[PDB]
């Protein structure tokens, strides 16, 4: 065993105490039984029971007079043998948990007579004033009816024996003579005293190391109020007991409706959320009051989720424009994504323009995906390698152009998220028809074409030299364009490309080294195209898509700003 | 003792010799406990009564 | 919820003191708006120089005296303008809506206003409202005109406590850890000063603190948490005590900077001593939140159980009809929080809650009190009765969930829960349900008789407190005592406790007559507890002549007369069980020997007949190794049953 100083939280587990000896008062049978005497006619008169001393241990808490530790009691041997145990016992409170404020207590319960067994009481302190718990060491105690305690004299000698356990500087011959000091501690049995109304007990609790004790640590995080407290109070006011739901109406219904007309991304207050909670009737009435009421409540327990999801299919179908508010990652609810997918089951041409945000949704489509991945891996563990997602898959398999758009959108997300690379294969498996797959491979050759452009951007030469080289490369590319069959156009999925005019092509003088080429389509018309590499165009691309969508929003107003998308 | 070895796997601190001043807190009782032990036994050796010679032996 | 009657007056008083101090600082004129005063977890109002859509508070002087910018006049202001602005702001705080309007200013120019909304308060406010400079608002004079003689001193001590809060409230400006430090320190100092501060206004002798232990030392200072109760809300508030400062200090105690935070929250739970219906609801609501909050230290569950115990010590009838289903849901929330990290001990909390089951029944009685209160009206007595009946039928499910949790904790194995089931059995009186729980505890007693037979003893001793119908199970309990005679010596003492407990109240004479006929014969053991159990035979015989003869048949005392003479009889019955223990060792040795031979020269006596023949020469020399006296000639046939019992104890091994 090793001695060392180790603080409360630093120290790990719960306390234990071994208890052994006592001091015979000799006033009774050696078990402290019945108070023996020649006057025993009175003992029959006093009905004096013969009590066999046993023990019990529980700790008085902190001297705060609360109750913490566990009462515990052992078996019975002769207490006329003076019950020498050295028996260990314990309870469930760690040293880290143990408050430096704490105190031991013990009650010796004998076994006396009819409905009779005795009781004696004592108490003491757990740790040192030096914070070491009983110095993690052996001791001896004394106790009376009340207000009594322990000292050290011969117990101070025994404490020096604990200094043998406390590892004062020691040697091997000293250890043999410490066996001779087992003979000496054997000689220590000579002790004698004859007090009354009080008793002594020899109790050793030597540990390896000296404890130390303190409070537990804590964490301050994100002279102030906080968020979770407001949650506590607000949630405390959330009772809603009597379940009867009235269907009242008044002029305040208009004001409440106006309160529900606020923007989707807004964070509602307390009273407003409750007012929207009692607005369930009108909330079901107005289609624009759906998502707002959905965000007006928080679903955690199945209690709220019950009525919520029950009213999910009950309420009027919301506008698809307002459906994009509850389709975000802000609401991860299964019933929400379900019902929204049911509302988004209809896919218009504007869904193809919404594919850009659908890629964002695809990036946000993964929540606790370990279960789904394991589910797929379960069926993937057979053959060797060589949810609204189902709706997106059906929409991808439906129209080949939409599938090409989904693949092209997956091409960008493949870099950021590694799962998208396999999700592209899952998308290829989502589309049964391979008719679009051939043109998808012909359009996959465009990656090798871009690799050829990068190969042309690999070598450094003169401006005119790189121009002529770009012309030769445009010819070599013109050979492949005629060699390979027609594919899908970058400008529009409907239009198909035929070939490209070599001499009509141009070259940018910028640092990005962009390529400008006029390609004759299947409509027998030249189409100029400017491409770039070695950079992320996702910014300007999403901005362009936003410009086109906004242009559609302007066209919806029957007025054109004449902006080129 | 084996539990003390597990506590050694937990690895709290300790020192036999003098250690640097600990951070303020409830550990100030342990620091005062360190101040509750008599010290400078060795310091009395080099303090006064001149210098200290060395042992020179012979066959 | 944080808004209260005396609370608004307290905040307004603080604002008045701050404004008066500002007036004593020879500086004023800051525009008053409703956004000036801010609140924190301490729930205190703090005004700033910058009070920044909202209705503005105009200064009558600067308004009426303004012509072309007062002929290009520079910056000007007086304490009067701050008195009028402060007035209007105070009214705005009182009502919740302000008086500021164009028509209001025009009415101020009309020197008349309609007053609709206390006498002294209205006058003191109208003093500053009428004319700021002219009517002499005199903030200091109002500060001396403060109504409460008590409230002034209490808020003076609370002003010092507000200085303590300021000490807590206190590139590089201030450290981040300094906030947490200031918090924990503010709390510790708050309690340490809360001793004498409690002593100041409306105290009590007994308490849970050290100074409270000194106060309870005069009034006589098993294990339970108890202190001075509310006593019907401070005897219906004879001293008129209403304080939200305690709830403020509790809301401030919601945070936690150390394990001193445990004593902090405990001190808040002690501060809950003031009894208010609506306040007790939020106070108790905070406790469960604290429960489910910190999974770091296990002490959180303990403190939560303490605050919950205080909530059980609240003892108030339900103010709102919601209190029923809210408690029903409160139980479910605590059940959800009951699921937590492993190796943590929830046993104490289980015994505590089970002891609080009676308080749950009292909560049902509080629902009945709500029904009775709702029955006071006309044509609403039968409605409240039916409502209470339906709510009780719905409460049956809650009781089912509670019993389910109880059976779960009882089935959990973590033997500390079994000891926690003792208080559960003590408070089980509130539950009148079937014996199924006792059957689960019986199966638990069997599984305990398998492994934890020492604990099975202590549980069985406590199991004698059942005191329930169907006395036919008591026979199986007697068989369980015969099964308790198996190994554990503690089980023997426990069975002796159950023997005395059964000796107090009997059931069937004859069955217990034969029972005690065997048991008293087995009571001749020299064990200290065995003598105690042997002494119950005389008490049994008390509850006559035919029984006297029947007992005289097996009587070992020739000189026996009465109870005292029976004591002399037991005194003459003195024997040594050491040689009996050695004889048991010889019995186990015989069990290790060969009993195969049945040769010589199954009923009850057949066991003894097979016991005697088991040895011949060995048992003879063994009998010669003992005292071998005439008093040692006693056969003790019960030692054969205890021999098969110890054979079961050996059957628990190889």
């Amino acid at each position: 065993n090793n001695i060392t100083f180790c603080v409360s939280q630093d120290l790990d587990v719960p306390l234990k105490v071994k208890i052994k000896s006592l001091e015979g008062h000799k006033p009774l049978l050696k078990p402290s039984q019945k108070i023996l005497n020649p006057e025993l006619m009175l003992i029959g008169s006093n009905v004096f029971p013969s009590s066999d001393l046993i023990v019990s241990l529980q700790v008085f808490d902190k001297e705060r007079n609360r109750n913490l530790t566990l009462p515990i009691y052992t078996p019975y041997i002769p207490f006329r043998n003076s019950r020498t145990w050295d028996y260990w016992l314990t309870l469930p409170i760690r040293i880290k948990q143990l408050t430096f404020s704490s105190h031991l207590r013990i009650i010796l319960w004998e076994y006396n007579g009819s409905k009779q067994i005795p009781f004696f009481n004592l108490e003491t302190s757990i740790f040192n004033l030096k914070d070491c718990t009983l110095k993690r060491g052996f001791e001896s105690l004394k106790f009376r009816y009340d207000v009594i305690d322990h000292c050290e004299v011969v117990t101070d000698n025994k404490d020096q024996e604990n200094l043998n356990k406390y590892f004062q500087g020691e040697f091997t011959r000293l250890p043999w003579l410490d066996e001779i000091t087992i003979s000496k501690l054997r000689k220590q049995r000579e002790n004698r005293t004859w007090p009354q109304g009080t008793f002594v007990l020899n109790l050793e609790f030597p540990m390896l190391e000296l404890p130390v004790v303190f409070i537990e640590r804590e964490i301050m995080n994100t002279n102030d109020p906080i968020e979770e407290k407001y949650r506590r109070l607000e949630r405390a006011s959330k009772n809603a007991n009597l379940d009867k739901q009235v269907k009242p109406d008044i002029k305040k219904r208009d004001y409440l409706n106006k309160i529900i007309n606020y923007p989707p991304g807004t964070k509602l207050t307390a009273h407003e959320k409750g007012s929207i909670w009692k607005y369930r009737y009108y909330l079901m009435n107005n289609k624009k009051a759906l998502t707002k009421l959905l965000q007006s409540t928080n679903l955690r327990e199945e209690s709220e989720r019950v009525e919520v999801l029950e009213l999910m299919d009950s309420w009027a179908e919301i506008d698809i424009d307002d459906a994009l508010e509850l389709l975000g990652s802000t609401f991860k609810n299964l019933s929400v994504r379900s019902y929204a997918v049911n509302r988004l089951k209809k896919a218009s041409d504007k869904e193809l323009e919404l594919y850009l945000l659908q890629l964002v949704e695809a990036v946000c489509f993964e929540n606790l995906s370990t279960f789904s991945d394991k589910s797929n891996s379960e069926f993937t563990i057979v053959d060797a390698v060589s949810p609204l997602a189902e709706f997106l898959i059906r929409r991808a398999l439906v129209n080949p152009r939409l599938g090409s758009f989904f693949y092209w959108y997956l091409k960008s997300e493949s870099e950021d998220k590694p799962y998208l690379d396999q999700i592209l294969s899952s998308f290829w498996s989502r589309l049964d028809k391979k008719s679009r797959n051939i043109l998808n491979d012909q359009v996959r050759l465009i990656n090798v074409l871009r690799e050829c452009c990068e190969t042309i951007k690999r070598l450094k030469d003169t401006t005119a030299k790189k121009m002529e080289l770009l012309v030769h490369l445009l010819e070599t590319k013109v050979r492949p364009l005629v060699k390979v069959r027609p594919i899908a156009l970058p400008l529009d999925p409907d239009v198909l490309i035929c070939d490209v005019c070599p001499e009509t092509s141009k070259v940018f003088k910028s640092s990005l080294s962009p390529l400008k080429i006029t390609f004759k389509t299947t409509l027998n018309q030249p189409y100029h195209l400017m491409f770039k590499v070695g950079d992320d165009l996702r910014q300007d691309q999403l901005v362009v898509q936003i410009i086109s969508l906004m242009n559609e929003l302007l066209k919806n107003e029957n007025v054109d700003l004449k902006l080129t998308p | 003792p084996n539990h003390g070895l597990k506590d050694n796997a937990n690895v709290k601190p300790e020192r036999k010799v003098v250690v640097s001043n600990s951070y303020e807190g409830d550990v100030e009782s342990i620091e005062k406990f360190l101040s509750t032990f008599k010290i400078l036994p060795p310091l009395r050796d080099y303090k006064e009564f001149g210098p200290i010679q060395e042992i020179v032996r012979s066959p | 919820y944080l808004q209260d009657i005396e609370l608004k007056f307290i905040a307004f008083q603080l604002l008045n003191a701050l404004k008066d101090i500002h007036n004593l600082n020879i500086v004023h004129g800051d525009i008053k708006t409703e956004n000036i005063l801010v609140t924190s977890w301490n729930w205190c109002i703090l005004t700033d120089f910058a009070a920044f859509t909202c209705y503005l508070a105009p200064e009558r002087f600067n308004s009426k005296l303004y012509q072309d910018g007062k002929s290009n006049n520079g910056r000007l202001t007086k304490e009067m303008d701050i008195f009028s602005l402060g007035c209007v702001i105070a009214e705005i705080f009182a009502e919740g809506r302000p008086i500021f309007n164009l028509s209001q200013l025009f009415k101020y120019k009309s020197n008349s206003y309609d007053v609709n909304r206390s006498t002294d308060l209205r006058n003191l406010v109208l003093d500053m409202i009428q004319l700021d400079p002219s009517k002499r608002l005199s903030c200091d004079e109002l500060l001396n005109k403060y109504r409460g003689i008590f409230f002034p001193d209490y808020f003076y001590t609370f002003i010092y406590d507000y200085f303590r809060n300021l000490v807590t409230m206190t590139n590089t400006c201030t450290n981040s850890t300094l906030e947490d430090n200031v918090k924990l320190l503010d709390e510790t100092t708050e309690k340490i000063y809360r001793d004498f501060s409690q002593i100041c206004h409306c105290l009590d002798f007994p308490l849970i603190k050290d100074g409270g232990e000194i106060g309870s030392d005069p009034p006589i200072l098993l294990v339970l948490q108890q202190f001075t109760k509310v006593s019907e809300k401070i005897k219906s508030v004879k001293e008129e005590c209403a304080l939200l400062f305690i709830s403020y200090l509790s809301h401030s105690i919601r945070s936690i900077v150390s394990t001193a935070t445990k004593l902090k929250n405990l001190e808040l739970l002690a501060v809950f001593a003031q009894f208010v219906s609506d306040e007790n609801k939020i106070d108790r609501v905070v406790p469960y939140f604290v429960c489910c909050f910190e999974d770091s230290d296990q002490d959180v569950q303990a403190l939560s159980l303490l605050t919950l115990i205080q909530v059980l010590t609240s003892v108030r009838k339900l103010n709102q009809l919601n209190e029923n289903i809210f408690v029903d849901y409160l139980l479910p929330r605590l059940k959800r929080l009951l699921i937590s990290n492993r190796q943590n001990t929830n046993y104490l909390r289980i015994v505590f809650a089970n002891c609080l089951s009676d308080l749950a029944i009292i909560i049902n009685r509080f629902q009945e009190f709500t029904f009775a209160q709702h029955c006071n009206d006309n044509s609403s007595t039968k409605y409240s009765a039916k409502l209470i009946q339906s709510v009780e039928d719905l409460t049956v499910s809650f009781l089912t969930d509670n019993d389910t949790y109880v059976k779960m904790a009882l089935l959990q194995n973590r033997e500390r829960t079994n000891d926690i089931i003792l208080s559960h059995l003590i408070t089980y009186l509130n539950d009148k349900d079937p014996a199924l729980r006792v059957s689960l505890i019986q199966t638990i007693s069997g599984i305990s008789i398998l492994l934890g037979t020492v604990t099975l003893e202590q549980y069985i001793l406590p199991l004698l407190i059942q005191t329930i119908t169907d006395s036919e199970e008591l026979v199986v309990i007697s068989v369980l005592q015969s099964l308790k005679s198996l190994f554990k010596t503690g089980l023997i003492r426990k069975k002796y406790y159950i023997d005395i407990s059964k000796t107090t109240s009997p059931l069937l004479l004859h069955p217990n007559n034969w029972i005690r006929q065997f048991t008293l014969m087995i009571i001749i053991e020299i064990i200290n507890k065995l003598s105690k159990a042997e002494v119950y035979c005389i008490l049994y015989p008390i509850i006559v002549e035919f029984n006297f003869k029947s007992m005289i048949s097996c009587c070992k005392q020739p000189v026996s007369r009465s109870v005292y003479n029976l004591l002399c009889s037991w005194s003459v019955r003195a024997s040594k069980s050491l040689f009996w223990k050695k004889i048991i060792t010889n019995h186990v040795d015989s069990f290790g020997n060969n009993r195969i031979e049945f040769i010589t020269k199954s009923t009850v006596y057949s066991h003894d007949n097979k016991e005697i023949p088991l040895t011949a020469e060995d048992r003879n020399w063994i009998d010669k190794f003992h005292i071998i006296g005439l008093t040692e000639k006693d056969i003790w046939k019960i030692v054969a049953l205890r021999g098969y019992v110890i054979r079961t104890a050996r059957v628990m091994a190889a």
